[PDB]
């Protein structure tokens, strides 16, 4: 979070919190209300967002749901939708925390090794996250849509 | 400044700026419109606030202008007043800048090593910057005082 | 503290310790030793030469140490070899 | 396998080190090709400048003989 | 280390749930108590050194620790204090800025009893000094912000002893 | 290194002048446009590998550089050239964010020229790759940050050449 | 090669060639002629091996030759078979050298970054090399086929 | 490094010659002045802080060097200049005690002028400071070892210039 | 390093065609020269110390250099010279077994002249010692390996001079 | 042995064994019965080799059996012969192992300091080892004689 | 010498000269008179000490004068006596210098390689040094003889 990233940074120099750091912590606590509201709005519509994102992903990359596809079958498709739900949850965690620190440790470090072991298309997963971003920004006002989509673009860039 | 502090960390860790780092970089600028007049107001008092703080400090500590004192003589007093002006200019520079960068990089890293061959009282500079912060805030409003107080706290929090 | 009051008292103690001894080398020794206290007291600023700061990273805290604490230690013997003057060179060289 | 022969100076501007701060502030030393990038990045990060770099050991063709 | 924001996320991620009303209420409480904490942090800063001096005079000095045999008898043992302290401040000012014990248990109060047992260092004295600092900071900070600073200081003292 | 802000601070501290109307005008001119800098930097960070891909495809590969006798020949040299590609892109983004090529001079151009001379790197090929980077970045970011992004790529190309 | 490996190993220890090290060199020089025969055989059958490897790879992995595949069209498929020819040449170089130093310095170090930049399926390239090994095994004696298959399997493992 | 005894011993070892009458006179000439060297070194080492304090008042401070745009401007540069002065004083004491500038050439002068050229430090200002320290040392030590102390400061100044 | 096989591999790699009949002939020739090469290397490794002894007795000891005022004077300098001699013998054996003087250049011949001039080591005497090792190996090893041994032995002398 | 060297290097670089290392292992296992036969011949002729080795050493260096000699006396010469038997056993160990790790860990590391402790001539011991080399090669065919000679020369070079 | 070691150690400690090192300086300058007196007392009888040491070395070690030894021949004996004169020069150098710094640099470091390449008995040279110890001690007073005997015994340890 912003608090963790600020306090530990002013602890590696053996000084108190910087007068420059008795700021953006301030903007974080000021915008925490909006962050909580945006996270709640995303959480209420988790099933619809996941379903529509999976639909768009399966149209745009139909090879994955073909017989030679990693997600071929009803339960392999259920697992793909479960992964999309996991990443939506991580995005909400990032939104509430105000930093991508929690999502980074939870679902990004080693994701390349995991998906290479499972033989899953990482570009396909990234496109699924993009579809989730589109469906999420369709349900939000412009400022909140930009704020959520900025984390969504972080996920897309990191899975790369 | 804040941009320098963020880019230094980003290049040290060999990565682009973060998803919580740009939120702070953008919030550093949106209050710059307000802060420009805040640091501006202290600018056109620079030869007056120090002049008054001389009258707040060397009567409080009268051994600074006594025969066993370091500031005996008109030219010796002029040096201490010029040092106060230097500190006022640097704190205004940091107010315009963001993080502790302008003061710490120029006239804060090595205060003790300077005065080690200078014989100038650090506990006296403590009260000097205390009085500087004491007299430089009444020119501002409480809204500006809240955006000026931490910037003044760093001198007496660092030299200690 | 009256620092000037204490320094003059230290001077009186040094001189009076001098009066006891016959200045073979022993009266000089006491004067030299008590002069160390006054000399390493006065300046006000060479005294307390900051705290040696050990800078840390984002995972562990950064530390500080009083200067006098390591000044009463075994003084840290180190090994350093000087030889960039020249690979191909010009200076005094020799083997050292 | 090849070592670059370089010379450079690196000033420390945050701590003012106080014992024989001269041999660590201007040096020439052979540094391996695999470690040259990490060695040279440190000078730029600290703020010093590299005065010169030389191939010395290896040939410009590379291909075989690069590994070591 | 952890704050409230990170703690809620961590104990809601292990069970794999989205943030519900209870988690939102806890985050709401921290966000509502997010300004007095920042003000009291700046108040603790700057006036840190006078706080340490007052705490030392109130608890440490004028006791066994200063006469011959004490663990603060000479200079450099007096100097290892103010140091030793400035921690227990610094830290727990971090705690009452990212409020959670966490930091106090991971960085300061962890093996400290072992270090003190191997280096002398009267633990009862160094905890009485903590409570003196608690009293002085409660005096300086204010009526309402005196609490939660009292909370983190009590956590530090209790954990040490 | 320096940005526009700290460049103004140092440029006034060198003669000991307080911030005047002209200096505050420079700071205002920097502050009014950096938000587009933030958006362009975010877009570049999200599309870093794609920009390198199109720049290499347009300027370097499908040529004698990737064939035997070329400098980019063999997977080791290919990975080295793409890492240099990424480094140029990242430092260009840093320079555009800071609004000053001081970081580019301090950590990019210092030693790169005679380093490439001693290594056999084709400086014309690197310049062409940098301009392909600038073309792709200007296409991606849009009119708002196109010239600000492109000026530092031109700075890198001119320093190398 | 074996000679450079033994010489580097001796030079690192700053001692002369150990008896086992000399026995290794003597065995390699005695067995060089068989490696030369392997190299000439693979060289004169280079084009048939590449064509059959391409056929096997396209049968195994239709996704590479597809509307969204990395190799769609004529020049893409030409480049894929060209890369197979490069790896065949590297295999011949390794067979003549008796070790994998030239192969490592030419075509595996950095190949992961290169193929990630080009977005070519590394498992697809490994499948192509495996098909190349299967084709090459049908044009050599059993001991000679095993000798070539050692380096083919080395390439397969290295592209992993 | 080498002292008088080590230098003469090496100069005879290179010829493979036994210690002759002239070597005996050289060694005796060193030996007769041994005690005054120890006394002057003790005098320097006892009050070196006051010596550097006085020497800073005559050569560099109260000038454009300490103002903005000066080399010694800012806390870091000022402390670095005083550390360099202490380096010069201590190594001059070593050279005086060993009776040979060889340590000065080995561990002070080597790389120093090009380092100051790269850093922009005023060599003339450093020479003036070294000479002012030389007068302070010559005044303190007295007639007995004033010239002997001053010759090594002269060697330092001549090597720098 | 680059042996004969690696050199042919690089020669075809920079031009980008397969191995040819000429390459087959060269590799076959080097394979034919293998056994006698190994035998000569084994003999030289067996009689390494004897070769240095005869070379010293023929060109190095009992001369002016083995007396006071010489670079060979003092046991440390003589040990350094004999260790350099062993270095020449070992790297000559390595190059003889490899077939190419790339090791002789990069690991041995690279530098070795600026360092010698800086140290003051005579170079004509070193070349004479290298030739002395040349006649010693000429008698120790059979005539089959004499010419190829002599060419790598002359390579070091030509590079040094 | 060769297996230990290859496995140790592969583990140190954290990788599977290279094809060149596998080829050296194959050659080593191929030469196993020949190495065993050579070692059997030497161990059968262990006493005669030692006796004529002692005779050659005493003829070359009668000073060692002189009054100022390290091995002056019948029991001192018995100890010299016992060290000789030790080194012959080490040579047989090295011959069966195919390399010099057992010989190194048993009889050269620290041998300089040990023989300095005992005030014994290291060149005399090396000459005795050379006498053993002659006597042993006198009982073996040319290839096996050369193979044993490599280890004998390694011992002589190590004692140096 | 003494001053060199004192300054090197103090500089490595990164401090001024300690009173301890000042003590060794102030006493070495005083004792240089006795050191020099020992110097010409040994130098006057340099040749006689070497000759008598060589004679008693020859009587104590007949093995060096043997068919395998290096002493058969008046030329070889002269070469040995010249080495003895070199070492008496070295010991008088160390005596005048007060530290053994010149002796180590001149004639002990690499002397093992010296006498291994030249095939000379290091224990025999040590016995000659002991004989020379006796001859030099026979012409000096007891305290002075012990002072020279420290360096002679250090040489006896050095060739070991
Ligand atoms: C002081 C009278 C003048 C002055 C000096 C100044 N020096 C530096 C920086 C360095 N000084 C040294 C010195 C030494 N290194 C050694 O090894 C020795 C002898 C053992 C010496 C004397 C070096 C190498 C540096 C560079 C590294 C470092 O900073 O420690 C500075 C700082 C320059 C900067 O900001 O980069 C200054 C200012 N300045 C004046 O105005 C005086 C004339
Ligand atoms: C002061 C009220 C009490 C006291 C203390 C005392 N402490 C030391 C020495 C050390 N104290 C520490 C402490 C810490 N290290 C950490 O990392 C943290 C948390 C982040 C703490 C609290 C350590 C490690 C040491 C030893 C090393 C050092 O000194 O830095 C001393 C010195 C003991 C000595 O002389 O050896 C003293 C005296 N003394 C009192 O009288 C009080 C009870
Ligand atoms: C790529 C577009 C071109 C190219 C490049 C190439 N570079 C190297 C090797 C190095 N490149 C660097 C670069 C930098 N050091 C820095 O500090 C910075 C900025 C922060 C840069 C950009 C360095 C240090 C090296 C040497 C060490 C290393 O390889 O990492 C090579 C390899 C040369 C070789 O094989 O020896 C290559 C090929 N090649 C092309 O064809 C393009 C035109
Ligand atoms: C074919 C079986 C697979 C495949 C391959 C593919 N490769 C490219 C492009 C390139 N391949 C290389 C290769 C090398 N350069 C070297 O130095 C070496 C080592 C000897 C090799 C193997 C290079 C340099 C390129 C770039 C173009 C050029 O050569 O100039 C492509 C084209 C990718 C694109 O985006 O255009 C493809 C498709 N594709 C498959 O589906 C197979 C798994
Ligand atoms: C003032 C409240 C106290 C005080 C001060 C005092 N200062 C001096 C002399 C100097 N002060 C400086 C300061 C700086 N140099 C830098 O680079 C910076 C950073 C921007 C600073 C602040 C310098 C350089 C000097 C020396 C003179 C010069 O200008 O070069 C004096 C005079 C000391 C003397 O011996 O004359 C004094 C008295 N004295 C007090 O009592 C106050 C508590
Ligand atoms: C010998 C025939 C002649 C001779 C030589 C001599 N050399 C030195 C010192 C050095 N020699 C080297 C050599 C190398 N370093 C390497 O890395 C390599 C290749 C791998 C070589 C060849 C170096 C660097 C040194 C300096 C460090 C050291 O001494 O080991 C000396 C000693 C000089 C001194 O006292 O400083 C001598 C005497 N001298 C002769 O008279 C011979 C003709
Ligand atoms: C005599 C007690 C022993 C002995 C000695 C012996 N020495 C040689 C030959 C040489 N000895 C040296 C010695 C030195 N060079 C140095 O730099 C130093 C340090 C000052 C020393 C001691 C040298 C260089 C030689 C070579 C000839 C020369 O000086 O030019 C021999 C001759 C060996 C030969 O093969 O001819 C001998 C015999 N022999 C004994 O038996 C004693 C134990
Ligand atoms: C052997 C070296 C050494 C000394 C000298 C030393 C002194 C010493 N004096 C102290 C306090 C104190 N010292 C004094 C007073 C004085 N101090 C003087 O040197 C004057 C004689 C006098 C003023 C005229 C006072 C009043 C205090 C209480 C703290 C305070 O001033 O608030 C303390 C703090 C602990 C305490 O209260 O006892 C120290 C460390 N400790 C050491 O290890």
């Amino acid at each position: 979070s912003v608090l963790t990233k600020a306090i530990v940074n002013a602890d590696a120099e053996a000084r108190y919190l910087s007068p420059g750091e008795l700021d953006r912590i301030k903007s974080f606590v000021a915008s925490g209300e909006r962050r909580l509201r945006i996270a709640q709005t995303l959480t209420e519509a988790r099933e619809r967002i996941v379903k529509q994102a999976g639909d768009q992903l399966f149209q745009i990359r139909p090879d994955v749901v073909s017989p030679g596809g990693n997600a071929y079958g009803e339960k392999m498709t259920a697992l793909c939708l479960r992964d999309l739900d996991y990443y939506l949850r991580l995005v909400t965690y990032g939104i509430v925390a105000g930093d991508v620190t929690p999502i980074e440790e939870i679902g990004i470090i080693g994701v390349k090794e995991m998906y290479n072991s499972l033989q899953t298309p990482i570009p396909a997963v990234a496109e699924g996250v993009r579809a989730m971003k589109n469906v999420a920004t369709s349900l939000l006002s412009g400022d909140d849509a930009a704020e959520a989509g900025f984390y969504f673009d972080y996920l897309v860039g990191a899975m790369q | 400044s804040v941009v320098l502090t963020t880019i230094m960390n980003a290049d040290q860790q060999l990565r682009y700026p973060s998803v919580g780092e740009l939120e702070q970089i953008k919030n550093f600028m949106e209050d710059s419109a307000l802060r420009l007049k805040v640091a501006k107001t202290l600018s056109d008092a620079n030869d007056r606030v120090v002049k008054q703080a001389s009258a707040g400090l060397f009567q409080r500590r009268p051994d600074l202008n006594n025969p066993g004192g370091n500031a005996y003589g008109e030219k010796r007093l002029g040096s201490c007043i010029r040092d106060l002006g230097w500190y006022y200019r640097l704190i205004t520079y940091s107010i315009v800048a963001g993080n502790n960068e302008p003061v710490e990089r120029i006239g804060l890293t090595g205060i003790f090593e300077m005065y080690r061959v200078l014989e100038v009282p650090i506990p006296a500079m403590i009260e000097s910057m205390r009085l500087l912060k004491k007299e430089a805030l009444e020119l501002l409003s409480p809204a500006e005082a809240e955006i000026a107080a931490p910037y003044f706290d760093y001198v007496i929090g660092a030299m200690q | 503290c009256s620092i000037s009051a204490t320094i003059v008292a230290l001077l009186e103690m040094r001189k009076n310790a001098a009066r006891l001894f016959k200045d073979e080398a022993d009266s000089k020794l006491v004067s030299s030793y008590i002069s160390v206290v006054i000399r390493a007291l006065d300046a006000d600023r060479s005294d307390a030469p900051a705290d040696i700061v050990r800078p840390s990273s984002e995972d562990r805290p950064g530390l500080t140490l009083p200067y006098i604490y390591k000044l009463s230690a075994d003084s840290l013997t180190t090994f350093k070899m000087t030889a960039i003057y020249g690979a191909d060179g010009r200076p005094k060289v020799n083997l050292s | 396998s090849r070592y670059f022969k370089v010379t450079a100076c690196i000033p420390s501007l945050k701590r003012v080190r106080t014992g024989r701060e001269l041999q660590n502030t201007f040096f020439t030393k052979l540094v391996p090709y695999e470690n040259w990038f990490t060695e040279q990045q440190r000078i730029q990060k600290a703020g010093g400048k590299v005065l010169s770099v030389k191939l010395f050991t290896g040939v410009q063709g590379a291909n075989t003989g690069v590994g070591a | 280390m952890q704050d409230a924001i990170t703690a809620v996320i961590n104990n809601y991620d292990v069970q794999g749930k989205y943030l519900d009303g209870a988690a939102l209420d806890k985050l709401k409480a921290y966000f509502t108590t997010g300004a007095v904490r920042v003000r009291a942090a700046a108040v603790i800063s700057s006036n840190a050194t006078t706080i340490i001096k007052e705490a030392a005079a109130k608890a440490l000095i004028y006791s066994d620790l200063t006469r011959p045999g004490g663990n603060m008898y000479t200079t450099r043992r007096y100097a290892a204090c103010i140091r030793d302290m400035d921690y227990f401040l610094r830290y727990a000012t971090y705690a009452m800025l990212a409020g959670d014990p966490s930091i106090l248990d991971e960085r300061v109060l962890n093996g400290l009893k072992e270090t003190y047992n191997s280096l002398g260092v009267p633990i009862a004295a160094t905890v009485g000094g903590i409570q003196a600092m608690k009293e002085v900071v409660g005096g300086l900070v204010g009526p309402d912000a005196a609490k939660e600073a009292s909370i983190y200081f009590d956590y530090l003292s209790s954990g040490l002893s």
